[PDB]
């Protein structure tokens, strides 16, 4: 039947990365979540008129298990590389995440999107022009998202699915 | 009829339940949300005990109430006013007779004594299982000692004197088995010859046993204080989650050691022996229910430097291919088969901690701290119950000890393992990948030959245990 | 995984807590810290079937004697514990048996009679007297030592089997 896309979220810990998938998969309109529930990470969606199933791997909280990253990344067809717009270190980490994905997938052209996440009201330290320039240097889209209002969340995942479809 | 209660003006915990102060889930009730006063009332309720609730509350309350404020509130809960004499008591006294005091005696027996005992049970659990609040705030401990040490009256006396002693023991602070542990197994390396210890010279059975004891001890040392509030992900993680981080760093180091043993063995035949030996260690991990160890091995086999070694894995015996396959399948489909296997085995076991961490973090991040109802903010207690269900599962697997004997020299060898040396992570993992490319170059480059590095026999002794008299 | 709610009852000081902690942690508690109410969980395979035991450890001191109905309502099976060197604790058994029957409104509640502290030489309750009582209740009698582990798994897992077959 319908195509299933295996997406993997990667990025620094401790800066709200998990809000991206929670807000997507959530009952959009009730703020509640049980991640232990069978298929709290699967969602059927319609993108450009084509129905598909998203299976999202987000291992948020396991960042210290650094030798497991290869195993987790190997499962994915497309990747969201997430940093926090108020944490410059998480932005500087993006280069090494992308290099690791390319190595695990043994490809120089892996479907991926760069996501800048607004996780609180603390002062932004990564300007949108900096992130756009980085994304353009890689040849990938850039999407900004809010961890509180759900803005940009659908755009981030749907843009990634379009990258997979057009690979 | 129900007992009458003190006036809510003199005793705050007598206010009637309403949706402005408590909400229940849809045979004791389960609380969805409430004010802190209502949560403490039900924590110490006169009609029933709720030991699960005591654990849940004491594990998670600091997200909505400070320790000093909790102590003030339970002391307020404890100090219950007694009712005045009734009309019949009055008439008896006016006639020089002793009153029956029926309503007073019932209120003492059915309200005051159960509530007071349940307040003391909160104090007892707090000191016994959540003593870190008192280690970190000496004045909080003084207040608790003073409160307990000044409770009067004989109904509570046995528990007050007991709790006083428990506190004093905690301030200055042995296993028995159904059978004997199996005999320690030795291979090329003999007892006391620590300088020869290595992956292929220690007995693979004993490598798996000693790593299981080490990993079990690391698992059992993690307290809920290192988990609630997602503190292991935050800037002060080294302060707040040291036992958890020690456990994870051990797992990471062993995975990297497995990778390093493989790719630094340049001769193909020797490298097949190394990979085969690691799969035998994985087989014993499975037999011991050491799932942390199982995944340490699987993560190494799936790493970028090792996964690509097609010439090596082509020579692995078919049965060992099947062992690795079925270990890898535990992690597929978001750990579906792992979760089912963990819930079916007979402990002792060593769970993989990472799933717990992700579920605690997402429960915290995906649910609001408060619910707004009728203009009031109520503590979202359902969210805290979900976190404590996870910490309760963790604790349940921390109880059972392994019936295996420690070998102090093998234990020290694995405690001191340091595959990265002084190198930084990126440096080191690039080194491992470049070694992989050296020993099995990318097609169409030809496969080179390399000299042997091991002077001792590569044949495994196998992983079935031996038993002399 | 089937869940079983077990409740441990009996006079103060007979070893209810020591029995439970020996089962849960393989550790013998030397201290006598009177219980108010404690609860433990244990995953264990019994007769090839995995289950989850919820064990409620109750108060034996007489000062808590008016607070029992609430835990007897929730329990599915009861370990009725006395100490074999304490005749008064043996005489207290029938009061627990009768209260459990009243609260659950049933003549057929899963129960096991447990004579604890069997490591001690100076016995004052003979096995025969306890066995006669158990037969009158229709339940097994198991002697235990929380100190040495003798009989401890047998007592708890026999109770599980009686809940399973109920
Ligand atoms: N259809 C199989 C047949 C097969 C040939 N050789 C094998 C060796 C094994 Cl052990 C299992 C299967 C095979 C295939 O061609 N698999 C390719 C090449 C072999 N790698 C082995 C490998 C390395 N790291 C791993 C981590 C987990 C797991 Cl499950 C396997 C591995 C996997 C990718
Ligand atoms: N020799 C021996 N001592 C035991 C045994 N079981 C318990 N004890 C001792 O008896 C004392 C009381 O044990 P405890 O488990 O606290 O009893 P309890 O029935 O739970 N008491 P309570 O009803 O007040 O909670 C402790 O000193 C304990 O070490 C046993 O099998 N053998
Ligand atoms: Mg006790
Ligand atoms: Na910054």
């Amino acid at each position: 039947g319908m195509t299933e896309y295996k997406l993997v979220v990667v990025g620094a810990g401790g800066v709200g990365k998990s809000a991206l998938t929670i807000q997507l998969i959530q009952n959009h309109f009730v703020d509640e979540y049980d991640p232990t529930i069978e298929d709290s990470y699967r969602k059927q969606v319609v993108i450009d008129g084509e129905t598909c199933l998203l299976d999202i791997l987000d291992t948020a909280g396991q960042e210290e298990y650094s030798a497991m990253r290869d195993q987790y990344m190997r499962t994915g067809e497309g990747f969201l590389c997430v940093f926090a717009i108020n944490n410059t270190k998480s932005f500087e980490d993006i280069h090494q995440y992308r290099e690791q994905i390319k190595r695990v997938k043994d490809s120089d052209d892996v479907p991926m999107v760069l996501v800048g996440n607004k996780c609180d009201l603390a002062a932004r330290t990564v300007e949108s022009r900096q992130a756009q320039d980085l994304a353009r240097s890689y040849g990938i889209p850039y999407i900004e998202t809010s961890a509180k209002t759900r803005q940009g969340v659908e755009d981030a995942f749907y843009t990634l699915v379009r990258e997979i479809r057009q690979h | 009829g129900q007992m009458r209660l003190p006036s809510a003006d003199v005793y705050r915990f007598a206010e009637p339940d309403s949706e402005e102060n408590i909400i229940f889930e849809e045979g004791i009730p389960i609380i969805k949300a409430g004010t802190v006063i209502k949560l403490i009332e039900r924590l110490t309720y006169h009609m029933y005990a709720d030991p699960n609730f005591v654990r849940t509350f004491l594990t998670t309350y600091r997200s909505f109430c400070k320790p000093q404020e909790l102590l003030s509130l339970i002391i307020e809960r404890f100090e219950i006013p007694e009712p005045e004499p009734t009309e019949a008591d009055r008439i008896a006294i006016e006639n020089g007779d002793q009153p029956l005091s029926a309503e007073l005696k019932r209120f003492r027996k059915e309200y005051i004594q159960p509530v007071q005992l349940r307040v003391l049970n909160v104090c007892r659990h707090w000191v016994e299982h959540h003593f870190y609040d008192f280690e970190r705030d000496a004045y909080l401990l003084q207040r608790m000692e003073e409160f307990i040490g000044t409770v009067r009256g004989k109904a509570m006396k046995k528990w007050v004197e007991s709790i006083t002693k428990i506190i004093q023991r905690k301030k200055i602070a042995n296993i028995t088995f159904q059978s004997s542990p199996p005999t320690v197994e030795w291979h090329i390396s003999r007892p006391g010859h620590i300088e020869t210890f290595d992956l292929l010279t220690l007995h693979p059975i004993e490598i798996a046993r000693q790593l299981t004891l080490l990993e079990s001890d690391l698992y059992r040392a993690v307290q809920p204080s290192e988990l609630v509030g997602s503190v292991w992900t935050k800037e002060d993680k080294e302060i707040n989650s040291p036992n958890l981080l020690k456990m994870i760093r051990h797992t990471t180091n062993l995975t990297l050691w497995f990778e390093k043993c493989i790719v630094e063995t340049e001769n193909l035949e020797e490298r097949v022996a190394v990979v085969s030996r690691i799969i035998e260690i994985l087989q014993v991990f499975q037999e011991l229910n050491n799932f942390n160890g199982v995944l340490e091995v699987v993560s190494a086999m799936n790493s970028s430097p090792v996964y690509r070694l097609d010439h090596t894995f082509e020579q692995i015996p078919s049965r060992q291919k099947k062992i690795l396959e079925e270990a890898h399948e535990l992690s597929e489909d978001h750990y579906k088969k792992y979760l089912a296997k963990l819930r079916s085995i007979n402990p002792p076991c060593v769970p993989f901690f990472g799933i717990y961490l992700t579920n605690i973090l997402k429960t915290e991040e995906g649910n609001p701290e408060v619910l707004k109802r009728h203009g009031k903010e109520l503590i979202n207690f359902s969210k805290r119950r979900k976190v404590a269900e996870i910490t309760g599962e963790i604790q349940q697997y921390q109880n059972q000890p392994y019936c295996l004997r420690v070998e102090s020299d093998i234990k020290r060898f694995f405690e001191n393992l340091n595959p990265m040396g002084n190198s930084m992570e990126k440096e080191f993992t690039d080194y491992l990948f470049n070694k992989s490319l050296e020993i099995e170059p990318r097609n169409p480059k030809p496969l080179p030959r390399f000299p042997k590095k091991y002077s001792y026999p590569l044949k495994s002794p196998g992983v079935r245990p031996s038993n002399p008299r």
